[PDB]
């Protein structure tokens, strides 16, 4: 009984999110293995098929501006409290 | 089992936003840059066939017009000039001097304005924003 | 002309690959057995 | 035999990161600039013959 | 009057594939800005 409602309750939110979970893999595949997405009816023959990326550059500089700007949680006291009412929890 | 905290303790991150119709949507960088990209892979493949099997640029001879004077033709270098004979034993005299060439091997102009369309493409969606 | 039209046919094909013309890649399957190159017109 | 350590000694680096679908892959500078490195070397070639 | 052989030639498609496959090169092969 209570596993039939945690299924049927898993299998609606699965069925609920497949488009973008299909092109969100899609996405990581194609920008992290290969860029030739022919898995299906391929092998038929060989062929040249080159691989000349010019999209990995912008991935790139983009991971490195938002890796020059760490963020954190900053606790700060409610106004109404004490001035250092956030300071175990913050050392924490 | 009781967990001790009091939130599902998974915290995600999302590319953009969205809700279209009834179903979430998100999206990052890629996934406007593919189509330019791949029309791009497929011009570069192209044209590297062409240049692979297309065969180059030689003269068109007859068998007879170089009947002797067979290794002069090879590259070999060492003759001041080349020579054809002239004469047929049924035919008076119609082997020439003149002949006819092959073409080079050439990109067509299609596949060089699609390259160039196809790079602008991914480069112009590729952005974020300003700066 | 007309019988020779058939083995004309017939007998236009294409050569192979040379043999210093590399896989690109894409092929993602010869180009992980170190099969790097095309065999060529052996 | 007792290592007198308490973690595996062996530090790695690595060079950008990456879990695509199980399986971990890792890249660095020459891996997308092979292709074209090697048709530059063809064209060189064919045009020297 | 006669005529001469003609010069060897680098085609066309040589030079522009020797060209695309050089930037191709120059614009993968970067880490970041600057």
């Amino acid at each position: 009984n209570r596993l039939e409602s945690i299924l049927s309750r898993f299998d609606a939110d699965w069925t609920a999110s497949d488009e973008a979970r299909r092109e969100a893999k899609n996405d990581l595949f194609f920008s992290r293995v290969s860029q030739w997405d022919d898995w299906l009816s391929q092998y038929t023959t060989l062929q040249y098929r080159g691989q000349f990326d010019v999209v990995r550059p912008v991935v790139r500089k983009l991971v490195s501006e938002m890796r020059q700007n760490p963020i954190d949680v900053l606790y700060r006291p409610k106004d109404g409290a004490r001035p250092d009412a956030a300071d175990v929890l913050m050392g924490m | 089992q009781l967990i001790a905290g009091e939130h599902i303790p998974i915290v995600p991150v999302f590319g953009e936003w969205g809700f279209v119709e009834d179903k979430e949507v998100y999206e990052g960088v890629v996934r406007l840059t593919k189509d330019g990209q791949r029309l791009r892979n497929m011009i570069m493949s192209f044209n590297a066939d062409i240049v692979a099997r297309t065969p180059k640029k030689k003269p068109f001879f007859w068998p007879e017009q170089i009947a002797g004077f067979e290794h002069m033709y090879d590259g070999n270098d060492d003759y001041p000039y080349y020579l054809l004979n002239r004469t047929d034993e049924n035919s008076g005299d119609l082997p020439t001097q003149p002949l006819a060439y092959y073409e080079n091997p050439e990109v067509p102009q299609a596949n060089a304005y699609m390259l160039e369309a196809a790079t602008s493409a991914v480069k112009e969606v590729a952005t974020l924003g300003v700066d | 002309e007309l019988l020779y039209k058939q083995t004309a046919i017939s007998r236009a094909k294409r050569a192979p690959y040379p043999s210093r013309m590399p896989t690109g890649s894409g092929n993602s399957f010869a180009n992980l057995n170190e099969w790097h190159y095309f065999p060529g017109e052996q």
